């Protein structure tokens, strides 16, 4: 059998795992941060302007973790390491 | 040897296949329900101590009417009360008839049931769910108009989520059917699996599972009726 | 095979359900609603009769 | 046969459980509702009789 | 064995992983954001509209991740990278 | 060996992953939203109605993902992409 | 070897994934809904009656996914699509 | 290569997935319901009995799923569907 | 390719999944129940006495789910069903 | 292929699953118990002394499962059941 | 066939698992910490600065794990241990 | 086909699972502990120095598990038990 076929199948499975984990983390973290933001804004309108500052920071640390994973999937699927 | 599916009494008519076992189970459930209804009609009294059947029927009616009032005024949707009562009683009787000891050996080591809960057949759940679907969509059309109703269901509470709303409309019927089916179908497997134990061990797991399945069927009937009521409430508004 | 495929059974089941619905729609729910309404009216009448007995006794004592 | 015997024993256990620990409370609830309805009907009867007595008193005075 | 078949099976498994992770993230994040919205509306009804701006931001950030996964799922499934 | 067999096994595993993820997300998100609704009703019995509008705005979204996954799962198994 | 053997192994693994995901979602969502119910009853112990309706709505929504997954697992394992 | 060997391996993996998912769901749901029960008993000791009615319902709804999974796991290992 | 070898590998993978799921469920459920217990004791120091009653129930309902998995794991790897 | 090779690969994957599940459960349960402990100490600083008895119990349960898993991992990896 | 093919496929799958777990953990932990930060800032607007010192610590720890995983994934993917 | 190839691939997948589980557990546990720390410091600013003792315990335990997994991962990938 062709080694490239097995390597490509493994790379695709690995990229799928990478994006599955990244999406789980991004979705749940964004949901939790948004829950905090919504509760804060419900508590008092005046906080809306202020609370958006920490919120983005949270979304900065969450979404970033996602996109890194995204980038690596490209490496897995588009330029597969050890493709032989 | 689970023997999943394998409907008995299957027959042919008008170039269509009919599962005789499901028809027989549904007919038995309908006979029980109609007998209870006519016993009520015979023993219904407003100026005397109510009988057990009257108490049961009026308890169901009061529960369903309370649900309707909570969701949508009984003035707006009177028919929802009989529809929900019928759905609840039908499902409850069909599920509870499965507690009777009508399972035996199939002469090949596989368990065979004289009476299987009709909700274990996809046709039964599909009939119920599709009837509810058409009924509440027709109610929505009546309340909103032929053109207004589809616009309102597509728009939903927030307009820009129109795609999601559409999926939600398709999610209502399927979830009504499969859910029921699933929770009954799984049960049918359980008993069959429990039938693989020796007679001196089969009784205990069978007893526990069927005792819990009574409550499971009651809960499923209540959930089906309540979801039907609130789907009607959502369809009929504004 | 594929026990999950919808069959003609569907129609049959529907018909049976419809029949039951009719029996419920005509001979179960209307009588039960009438019974409940009559019971509630009886309770309201009892309360009103108690109040009217009280007020009539008071008026007889006063006048 | 063996399956039938096992499931019949299981049904016997189910019936025992239902009779011992389910029938009593549900029958108590049914009896309570029946007693409530009977008491309501009675209370209506004595209320009507009391109103009749009050009307008789008013007519007398 | 046809190498294309191995690559296709790997791509299908990877796309399944992508969709599973995306669905988990979307469902849980939207549930959490909706919990926040429902709690805010219950605490004070007048805030309903005031709470839609942050809530839909959260659902905007969650769903977006899901959508991205979906897109790449297509890439995995319909135009499989490395499919020789 | 039949390549279609490998492709079909991969498609079945992928659809299984899709449904597992969709089920996890839907169940947990619906549970969270229902927790919010139940708490709101317990604290404010009069809210019974006014809390359904946000609740079903949440549940809808939570269900959407699930059923979207369902569609793709069917596409995975009933009309398998890449199946020769 | 027999293609049906590989197809059946894949179908069994996919059904296992379906049922595992459904069980996780159902268990966690039912636990969360029951937590809401128990907390609401603890707060005001005479609200038992009025909370059971929303609790059972939540339970129905949560079990929808579980039992849809159960039905589709039954489809996978008992009438396997694409089974040669 | 006996096809039954592959089918049995797939059945074992699927049953393991079913049991793992059921265990996760049951454990976490029971933990959450018990958390609610403990908090309620701490807050309102005299509501103990009142709090046991919902708790045992939640467990009943949760544990049941577990056992259902358990049953199907047996169906996978002891009554493997599709076995040749 | 000994059939027993493939069956044993599948059994080991299934038992590993069973134990992983059981461990996740047990750890998280016990942690949540202990969180409830710790909070209750912190707020009501004298409540400890009674709080051990529900706690032991919750743990009993969680550890049980764990110790069942154990048993079936011991069944998967020591007396493998379907082995020949 | 060597039967022992396949058996050992399956055992390694199973042990990896065991340790992954144990690690997830241990980490999350310990985090939750520590959250309870920290919240209790913050609310009432002097309660620390009496908060360790329940905390140690909670962790004691959690770690137990994890360590149990560890043991079986060794059994899977160092004395593989069913090894030929 | 080529040993390096199987080894590289396994290495890619392992790296994908490592990044999936790291992304899940990072996303969820960062979301939780950011939720705490947002709630603290909302309740106490004058605590803006004081809550960065703990929050960063938490983020640090969380990020640590993620990045550590990343390193090992590179070790898995670019310089595969045991490659031969 | 060298059996060492299969064993190495299995060991790589097992180590990936170990690290993924460890990362998930560590990230989520550290996030939860940091949430508790941030909330406590916001509530009781003067309690900061006092809250770091329990916190460092929690993280400790969490980290412990993570690191243990890492160690065993090094055992899986570098000195693989069962090579032959
Ligand atoms: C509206 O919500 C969205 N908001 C977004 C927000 C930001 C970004 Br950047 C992308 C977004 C993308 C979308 C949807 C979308 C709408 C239309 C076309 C494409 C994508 C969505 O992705 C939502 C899926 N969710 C609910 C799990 C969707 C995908 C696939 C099938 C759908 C079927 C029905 C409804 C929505 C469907």
């Amino acid at each position: 059998l062709d080694p490239n076929a097995i390597i490509t199948a493994g790379a695709l499975i690995g990229g799928g795992l990478i994006m599955g984990g990244g999406a789980i983390g991004a979705g749940i973290g964004d949901g939790i941060a948004g829950n905090a933001l919504i509760s804060g804004i419900a508590r008092q309108p005046e906080a809306q302007g202020r609370l958006f500052t920490p919120f983005f920071i949270t979304v900065g640390l969450v979404e970033a973790a996602y996109f890194i994973n995204l980038a690596f999937m490209a490496l897995f699927v588009f330029a597969t390491p050890g493709l032989q | 040897a689970i023997h999943v599916g394998h409907h008995t009494l299957v027959f042919e008519l008008f170039g269509m296949t009919f599962n005789g076992d499901t028809i027989l189970a549904t007919a038995v459930t309908a006979v029980i329900v109609i007998a209870l209804a006519f016993y009520l009609r015979a023993k219904v009294t407003s100026t005397g101590v109510p009988s057990g059947v009257q108490l049961f029927w009026e308890a169901l009616t009061i529960q369903m009417r309370q649900q309707i009032e909570g969701s949508i005024g009984m003035k707006i949707a009177p028919f929802v009360l009989p529809l929900s009562v019928t759905i609840f009683v039908f499902i409850l009787i069909s599920n509870w008839l499965a507690v009777l000891p009508l399972q035996y050996g199939g002469a090949d080591g596989a368990a065979a049931e004289l009476y299987k809960a009709p909700a274990s057949d996809i046709n039964f759940v599909l009939a119920l769910a599709l009837f509810v679907f058409v009924c509440y969509h027709a109610a929505g059309i009546w309340r909103r108009g032929i053109v207004g109703h589809p616009i309102k269901v597509v728009k939903g509470h927030v307009a820009f989520l129109a795609p999601i709303n559409i999926v939600e409309e398709l999610a209502k019927p399927i979830s009504l059917a499969l859910r029921l089916f699933g929770n009954i179908f799984a049960g049918g497997i359980l008993v069959a699996l429990i039938a693989m134990f020796p007679w001196y061990i089969q009784w205990f797991p069978n007893a526990v599972w069927k005792t819990f399945d009574l409550f499971v069927g009651l809960i499923q009937a209540f959930i089906f009726s309540l979801l039907t009521i609130l789907y009607f409430s959502q369809s009929m508004e504004l | 095979s594929n026990f999950l495929i919808p069959n003609g059974t569907f129609f049959a089941v529907l018909i049976i359900f419809l029949i039951v619905l009719g029996v419920i729609s005509k001979w179960v729910v209307p009588p039960i609603s009438k019974v409940l309404a009559e019971r509630e009216a009886m309770l309201a009448k009892t309360a009103a009769d108690n109040r009217k007995s009280a007020e009539q006794v008071a008026a007889a004592q006063a006048d | 046969m063996s399956i039938f015997i096992g499931q019949l024993i299981g049904f016997a256990v189910i019936a025992f459980i239902i009779v011992k620990w389910v029938v009593p409370p549900v029958r108590t609830l049914m009896r309570n509702q029946q007693e409530a309805v009977r008491a309501a009907l009675a209370e209506s009867a004595e209320a009507a009789k009391k109103l009749a007595d009050a009307d008789a008193m008013h007519a007398k005075a």
